[PDB]
């Protein structure tokens, strides 16, 4: 018997505990593999009222392996210690946005 | 559950009582599917007082005749509901409960509003009284045509098939269901070339004629434009289908129409979704009584003459309940509850069946003097037109009239001044015979 | 009459067409009775403007039923009013006196047609671009009790919810204003709920404040005042309040950015009869018209395979924008939207934490779910009893987003969850 | 370019079609012309769909007794274009491509606005018959 | 007729002179057309109310087509209406049967008719006080691809251009709402990209917001929300939409503050053919006489030593007070403008990173420089094609404040700014 | 293949970099040999949503060489080491703005 204390948990696969490596590359082999774009953002703070995660080098619109857009992030690893970087995961045709998951935090 | 079933709960006098027709699942026993229907109506399946905001059902009086059926008599209290919203009375009694899935057909046959909450309602714009003193016809239930065809006529066409109902004694004339706008027809041009045919049908023949000019419009700004533009065509009556438009469209207009001084001829469009199976939906003296307390000065009551006994006893049981300021409770009569209506204006209980001439002896012997008989619906016209058409709907109408006020009664000898006033009206013999 | 039967018309793309299920009295025919579905829904100038019955169709497996395809003209109806679809259609048709019942199964507004309307204020997409919530389903307390919450106890019931990773939370569909608790104390009460549960938790929460009124400009003054509380949604119960204070507060939410949470209050008045009345995916198609971000469409897990083929039935029909013509799942008219935006299907029944894995498959990414309907709340309280429910949600979307089979591997999901997570494992059991 | 090219395409009842006079500069052949009126009037030229927005030429039709001149039939999609905005027909269609430089002279003939786009607008307020 | 040809008459300081290129029809001859081209543009008293022509001047290098100067009073036209100079000067004109061709070249509003109208709302000295931007020309994207970008992922784009530097960022012609992107949300969802790439980037960035729509009380709610977005700039399609709603939208945006970039949609069906139409500068002139804070005036990278002194032309008449008749840079009459503010010279042609170093001696500081037109993008995106495009220019504002000639060392501070930025030396070969 | 950082740079003449004791004193040399009046301006912060800088001693009228409008940023050198020093050039006549670059910084 007891309450939830107060943290931020930040927007969504956020409550469960946090996803680690191997839980990274199977969410991004389920944006390839079900044919959406792998698109690495990054922002300062992860509050989910500033609304637009600022995007690394590209969306990645051939990327077809998950040792590649996690070796994005490798290259996105030493350049922001401090930034939230997360790889989202963007509809190839229909105009939506489904994956959304923090890989690395300040 | 059971503890919204309270046997002994005598009601208050500002309850909001409630008289569901309960066809419950099989194997729900009657007491726990009426205090269900008091469940989920309230109080859904401590930190508030539950005894206090609860919906009790005090009575369940088995249906005569018919097994796996019953009338929960609801009593909910008065502090629960929106003061002056009929659209807070539907979305909490009849809300969340029909689609309980423990029965299988739940209908609201009866409700009252007690003294305390009708006086948070307007009431109509004008009663009946007030109706009749803008109208100036008095002692006798007013007329209409209903203009055929609905489809097709263009807003001047439109106009003169009005003026030429309106010459031959009619007194109102009904703009159609399906005609709000269309682009054969738009409302500003069909409202103007009204007004340009009552202004000429009213200073032709000396009394206020009017046109019950439809205003029920896709949204709340549209149906005021609309109002606002026949209240400046100096119109006398608007008319607005309230089950399709909703009650809080209708709410607003009642509100409009006392506040403009337009009368409000309430359509009972879509009302035969809900109120025509005799097992389930929402009894029309139910939505006779929210329309009373929302805005009308008129209501389509339907017809009598197509009716059984038992059959029109209920349908001169919710003209009374819409007409009358206090209705006794008599259940035989399909009334459950006694209604005070606390001095609330009345609503006029409209006629309008496939009717004609030979109907006159009827319907102003069954609808009093408050009433209006519209026409044309069902019935083929008239072989000499609309003009003619209307003076055998009105020569007919005096006929009963006078008949009524001179003793005769109407029921046995009704027949012989239809035919005793077709002598004296040629327009009413031709049309004496279909 | 039976000129209001033509059997060989082929209707235009530019027809309405209406789907009756016609009981007909004993002795009818079933012409005759089709011509009569069509014959007092119009002309009770005749040729163009006449609704015209094209097509018969009986009910497989009952006799004295059939489905009478009604083909109503375009240029009978008013161009963005669906309170006049409804008196043209439904108005003078189901009190006939030739039919022991009858019920509007669907209706096809046209591309023709559903351009004049509005459609929801924001789709979907739209909706959720505002609320910043992807790739899953949203979620919902309704909070217990109903009635006599004063404002500010209210307000802290949704301030419990709401810090526990909901969404969402309800007003209930019987507050709108009443003497224990007014909408101006309610809202502002909710409002300095919403941003204290906000800045907690840094997800756009909202609540969906009841702004249904007695009269339109009691509607729009109690809309007015949640825009100026900086408020993300209201909501309103679109059946008692009607098509034109929908479509009235539709076309507002749209010009004010405010979502719309239509609720369908007194929907099962009018549908829940399986003969008689107005079936809820018409009611769907004109709400989609009218405005409305989500709608409740009930619950899929107390139904059986074709009342929730019937349940995913409209469901597509109020959120996908080309649903094909499939009877057996519901749908009698290939439907197509013509780019309005969708509308939010939101769960509501008495569902709780084990139907994540069905609720997340069943309904996908674009639905909301509600909490507290039927089931005996949660045995520490709300905060906890709704990071349950946001725990077992994204433990549902964790496996979604790695291939998972959420129809057997998704009980292993929660009761993996249930190990990492202390508020779910005491409602992993009740 | 010869992707906005779809000879084969038959409209929809629910586009757009617009009818342009095309008079291209020399050597510019009537398929890349005809696919460029329809390409500079949408979609000009991963992270959407083309295929849904994009205006199609779909048939040439050369004008008889003139070369240099055909007639491109171009059919725009209904949910590119603003709901009762017939100042948003001309800033598509006509808007970025008569000034298009692979062509001397370009003259929008016709346009047909479907019964799906006519019934957003008003019409006249009055008819023949009103007035 | 012949009384329309006053070829004594020297022109009063007060009349508002045009300019037409008349082709007559074969036969007609030079004086006859000339006092036809001034007599259906009046008078179709008559000493004090006639439009009449004074000179012939037959273009040189061709026969059969003359400038007919003709000599319209003040008091014939309505102060401060642009859209009836249009009315009674190319209205009843171009259509006179005994003329092939009637291409209306310039025209002089006077200093007493100037006066009249407003003016831009905002000048070149006024706009960039407000925007803090002094000493180089403006940057702009164009947001690619044009249609299908949800109101959000429309604003991703306009956020990772802003951030790159990027001055502007211009709404398309053809976005001004649709199924796919409501105004409402695009405009929201793009205020929140500006308040995101300002703070980042602390200049004052701003995007184009559309607000040109069907009517003009959809145009100023369109516009009026905006301003309480708190945004610098909106966008008006100025021909499409005309000048009354330019006009409306002018003495809107100056009394609120807002400024206006006027695009010049549909302007080459009235242009692009050099002997029918009315020339640009006429309409470069019309809209500075209506607001404008901006204007299109496409290109000068694609065009030869005639066709860019022709757009340089019409660049000095809505930017310079005074400019000389020159009628070789095509100028036909010296227009002083009276103190007006001037107007922006946006290019927004195919130019890309190496035009630089000439549009920054040709289009002087005050100019706008768009991007994205026909060239094909950056390899590297939004926010390194907008680093690339900042940069270049720079490089070409910081060796123009350093006295190099940038005709002939301007390929030399590209390439020497390619060393110093990596996002420009990719953006250095293609 | 490589995104930007998130940085200030600041108005104008910073997304080149940082100019030196020679790149100031040639625009300088531009201010007054084309005829512009060198104001020398300074503030606490430099953003561009700040809009008044404030003016240092004079806006030097009649400054005739780069060696006296930089000796008088001399002068602002010790004065402001934490201050935002620029050096901005007036139009001399017609009301407008051109130069603008900050010679120090914090």
């Amino acid at each position: 018997m007891q309450t939830l204390p107060k943290e931020r948990r930040y927007e969504t696969l956020s409550y469960l505990p946090p996803l680690t490596d191997v839980q990274i590359e199977k969410q991004v082999q389920y944006i390839l593999s079900q044919g959406y774009i792998p698109a690495v953002e990054f922002n300062e703070v992860s509050e989910p009222t500033e609304l637009y995660w600022t995007l690394w080098k590209l969306p990645l619109f051939g990327a077809k392996t998950s040792r590649e857009v996690l070796a994005e992030v490798q290259s996105c690893r030493s350049q922001y210690p401090g930034h939230y970087i997360r790889v989202v995961g963007f509809d190839n045709i229909k105009q939506c946005q489904i994956l959304s998951f923090i890989v690395h935090k300040p | 559950r059971l503890t919204y079933y309270t046997p002994d709960y005598t009601p208050k006098d500002t309850d909001i009582l409630a008289a569901f027709r309960v066809t419950p699942q099989p194997g729900v026993p009657f007491e726990e599917a009426a205090a269900a229907v008091a469940a989920e109506s309230s109080t859904g399946t401590l930190l508030t007082d539950l005894d206090r905001y609860k919906g009790r059902c005090y009575d369940i009086e088995p249906v005569p005749g018919e097994d796996n059926q019953f009338i929960a008599y609801i009593a909910y209290p008065l502090d629960l509901f929106e003061e002056g919203s009929i659209t807070n009375v539907l979305t909490s009694i009849v809300g969340n409960v029909f689609g309980f899935k423990a029965l299988r057909a739940l209908r609201l046959e009866d409700i009252r509003f007690p003294v305390a909450y009708i006086k948070t309602f307007q009431g109509p714009p004008h009663g009946i009284q007030v109706e009749r003193d803008k109208l100036n016809k008095y002692g006798r239930p007013l007329l209409g045509c209903t203009i055929k065809p609905k489809l097709g006529l263009s807003a001047k066409n439109y106009g003169r098939a009005v003026y030429e109902c309106l010459r031959g004694g009619l007194d109102f004339t009904k703009d159609d269901e399906n005609i709000n706008s269309a682009p054969f027809q738009r409302w500003r041009d069909r409202f103007l070339f009204v007004a340009d045919a009552i202004t000429k049908a009213q200073a032709e023949t000396g009394e206020i004629k009017g046109h019950y000019l439809n205003v029920t419009a896709p949204t709340c700004e549209e149906m005021l434009k609309r109002a606002e533009y026949a209240k400046e065509l100096k119109q006398p009556i608007i008319m607005h289908d309230y089950l399709t438009a909703g009650f809080t469209a209708n709410t607003t207009l009642a509100r409009w129409c006392r506040d403009n001084g337009v009368l409000l001829h309430i359509h009972r469009a879509m009302h035969a979704v809900i109120d025509r199976q005799k097992n389930h939906g929402i009894h029309f003296r139910v939505l006779a009584k929210a329309l009373r307390l929302s805005g009308g000065d008129h209501i389509h009551t339907g017809t009598v003459v197509g009716k059984l006994e038992g059959e029109r006893g209920i349908t001169m049981g919710f003209v009374d309940l819409l007409r009358e300021n206090y209705v006794e409770q008599d259940k035989s009569r399909g009334i459950y509850f006694t209604q005070d209506w606390a001095s609330l204006p009345g609503v006029m209980a409209v006629a309008s069946g496939g009717i004609h001439v030979w109907h006159m002896p009827a319907l102003v012997e069954i609808f009093g003097d408050d009433s209006v008989l519209q026409f044309g619906g069902g019935t083929l016209g008239h072989p000499w037109g609309n003009a003619p058409g209307a003076t055998a709907n009105r020569v007919a109408l005096e006929a009963c009239v006078q008949a009524r006020n001179e003793g005769r009664n109407l029921a046995r000898e009704g027949n012989d001044v239809i035919r005793e006033a077709a002598k004296w009206s040629p327009e009413l013999a031709v049309a004496c015979e279909l």
